[PDB]
RNA sequence: AUGAUGUCAUACUUAUCCUGUC
RNA sequence: CGCUUCUCGGCCUUUUGGCUAAGAUCAAGUGUAGUAUCUGUUCUUAUCAGUUUAAUAUCUGAUGUCCUCGAGGACA
């Protein structure tokens, strides 16, 4: 599930503004569609007021390109370091950057490769 | 193949009921004969509208319910309000409700057979034509005259009104009891 | 009716076979589909009650136990003097419920 | 519990704050030792999910049986455990769709 | 010297060059 | 440019009322309201 | 079940009333059947989330500039 | 400023209905 | 006559006595038909002919040649 409609998103934002942040059970008792963990994940993913959902620049693209090679896995560790902190915009930006840019005898051999 | 509105109005004996949409029918003579009947009712005004006769009252806020005097004189509304205030029993009487339902029964204001429901039907509280010589109570109160209304003293000097020439008002050419001082 | 707007009645010629109602549809009217004021009994058609089609309910179509009757509101509105209201068609009802 | 989670918090912020890894040269030697050992034993690489496999449905039933036998035993619940049991039952009802879901997740969702 | 309101209760550089130097060495 | 709103409202429709001083109307409802208006009645009273 | 749903609907109505009092929305109006109705948008709202979502589509606040210019000729 | 088609939730009604089988 | 401080009164904010594991937790509805209400998006097309509509609306068809970027120029 978890379609995350706009009328549910406004109700979740009102519940986060009214009830609190560290009370996930109190916010899940006024929606009748998701659980407390799903509501907390939505509040930390899309309903967070500090999430930069737009303005993808070249400095952040160069920061993410110079970080995916140092750590290939663990995209959640590079979520708050890059500045996106959405845990899904980083993978989407990596997919966009990958799609747009696509469009003993062995040693003895190399030893004689330099001597020849 | 379709006659004009002037030709349909000149041929009809009662041309005060012809409309602009009646020329687009398949038989205007039968429609003009049926629309000029004695006890016929016209069609609703939602035939050309696009609001489906129920979307025009958007911002109009009205009262919840207007109860009659036969229900208000039983004390059930105050007991229901007290029960709603306590929740947010009475047992007043059993024969008084039967008396208010049978003996103290008020006949409501019905309507005529041709009195169809209009669109608004609340801002056009029209009533006959209270003319010259006949006025309502309260406006008597604002006027404050004890049992002529005093500007029919000046209907002496300046003359009978152009607007209602047939006029007679008391004491002048009309030789009056209660409210009505002219006919 | 109520339970089914796409259902069509038989409206055949009235015979001498008295109609019956099933145990699951007992007390329900045929035209008015009410539970109070029974005034006239239900009569079935001759082709609608023959062999295995006899003793079946008019509305429910199951095993009829008690005799069916028409509502008084349908009797005063002359809705009971029509043809035999046997349920012939069965659409959008008890079809997907058999799969579950 | 609160103390040891705080301890892991401090160590994780440390091991990312300093980048103090596992001595890159020794790391490279370890990776090379592993590559050489695996080649010497000549182990084949493990194939990714064979989509029409004879192995597939049988493996999925075995894993779901273990998951059911653990997560439900007898007459307890939650709401999270309820959704878990429900998805388990749906998998045991429409197995090929579940194998499709698993394959799509394992090849897609790297979060 | 005034006490403000208190409603909070529920009722370095973060990068090191050694990790990148280890990752590039592992890639090489 | 509210093209759909003017199309649904009935704008840019050819209509003319010769009784109301030969004026033009941009809709059929506007032509029906212009035939019974102050200017149309004034022109009818001035015509006799 | 049903009583828990009634209590949740009452808590949601109270939270919507508190949010409308905090944000000071002058277009939110209550109906006589337990629903909301927008005065500026001149449309109906089925639930409390419907009136709380009428801030991106059909922005009637930008259409009040003509009434503000008619009320006051100066800026 | 209604209205238009349109992908997409949300409420409401039908006293709708859960043992149906060869 | 003007100014500084102090007091008294007419009055326009917020305001629960604590701590333990945030003190500890959860929050079920099925199908057949059908309707309503929200949101988002599309028609400045000019003219004529036909279908269509209460009238609209809508739908269906097209008109000279050359060059340049629907518009402009030249020729018949």
């Amino acid at each position: 599930g978890g379609v995350w409609r706009n009328t549910e998103d406004e109700i979740l934002k009102a519940a986060v503004m009214k009830y609190g942040k560290n009370q996930w059970s109190r916010i899940a008792s006024l929606l009748h569609r998701k659980s407390a963990k799903q509501c907390k994940a939505r509040w930390y993913e899309w309903l967070d007021p500090s999430i930069k959902k737009t303005e993808w620049s070249r400095e952040e693209e160069e920061k993410l390109l110079h970080l995916a090679k140092l750590m290939p896995t663990q995209w959640r560790t590079i979520a708050p370091i890059i500045g996106r902190t959405a845990a899904q915009c980083l993978e989407h930006y990596e997919f966009l950057l990958d799609k747009a840019a696509q469009r003993d005898e062995l040693e003895m051999l190399s030893e004689a490769r330099a001597r020849l | 193949n379709r006659f004009t509105v002037a030709e349909l109005k000149q041929l009809v004996a009662r041309p005060d009921v012809v409309e602009m949409h009646d020329v687009t029918a398949q038989d205007p003579k039968l429609l003009v004969h049926l629309k000029a009947t004695r006890n016929s009712v016209p069609v609703p005004r939602h035939w050309c509208f696009k609001r489906k006769y129920l979307q025009g009252k958007r911002g109009i806020e009205k009262p919840p319910f207007e109860l009659p005097d036969f229900i208000k004189r039983t004390g059930i509304q105050e007991m229901r309000e007290a029960l709603q205030e306590k929740e947010e029993k009475i047992d007043i009487d059993y024969q008084k409700l039967h008396d208010a339902f049978f003996k103290w029964q008020t006949k409501p204001k019905l309507t005529i057979h041709g009195d169809l429901y209009y669109e608004g039907k609340e801002f056009e509280t029209r009533l006959k034509e209270k003319k010259p010589g006949d006025l309502s109570d309260e406006l008597r109160i604002s006027l404050g005259m004890p049992v002529p209304p005093p500007w029919l003293i000046a209907m002496q000097r300046y003359g009978p009104p152009p607007s209602y020439p047939n006029l007679k008002i008391p004491g002048l050419n009309s030789p009056l009891y209660g409210d009505v001082f002219g006919t | 009716a109520k339970h089914h707007p796409d259902l069509i009645f038989c409206r055949k010629q009235a015979g001498v076979a008295i109609g019956r109602l099933c145990e699951k549809c007992d007390g329900k009217c045929v035209i008015c589909d009410s539970y109070v004021r029974p005034c006239t009994l239900v009569r079935i058609c001759d082709e609608c009650n023959y062999g295995s089609y006899q003793g079946r309910c008019v509305i429910c179509g199951g095993p009829g136990v008690s005799d069916a009757y028409y509502c008084k509101e349908c009797t005063i509105q002359e809705k009971d003097r029509d043809g035999c209201p046997k349920i012939v068609n069965l659409g959008s009802s008890k079809t997907d419920l058999f799969y579950e | 519990t609160r103390l040891y989670l705080k301890a892991e918090q401090e160590r994780q912020h440390n091991y990312l704050k300093d980048g103090p890894y596992i001595t890159a040269e020794e790391a490279v030697a370890v990776y090379t030792t592993t590559v050489h050992w695996l080649e010497s034993r000549r182990f084949s690489p493990i194939p990714f999910p064979p989509l029409s496999y004879k192995h597939d449905t049988k493996l999925l039933i075995l894993a779901l049986e273990r998951l059911k036998e653990a997560y439900s035993v007898k007459s307890r619940l939650n709401q999270s455990q309820r959704e878990e049991l429900g998805l388990i039952e749906q998998a045991y009802d429409n197995p090929h769709e579940a194998l499709s879901r698993i394959k799509r997740h394992l090849l897609t969702q790297r979060a | 010297w005034k006490i403000p309101p208190c409603i909070s209760n529920w009722k370095t550089v973060h990068i090191n060059e050694n990790f990148a130097k280890l990752a590039e060495a592992l890639y090489i | 440019i509210p093209y759909w709103l003017y199309k649904l409202h009935g704008l840019n429709i050819n209509y003319n009322c010769e009784i109301c001083g030969n004026y033009t109307y941009r809709g059929p409802k506007a032509f029906q309201r212009h035939f019974a208006e102050w200017r149309h009645a004034h022109g009818m009273r001035c015509l006799g | 079940s049903s009583e828990s749903n009634r209590d949740r609907r009452e808590r949601l109505r109270q939270l919507a009333l508190e949010t409308i009092d905090i944000n000071k929305d002058p277009y939110f109006m209550k109906n006589h059947l337990g629903s909301y109705e927008c005065k500026l948008c001149l449309t109906l709202h089925n639930n409390e989330g419907s009136y709380l979502a009428h801030t991106q589509g059909k922005k009637h606040q930008t259409n009040l500039a003509r009434r503000a210019a008619k009320e006051a000729k100066e800026a």
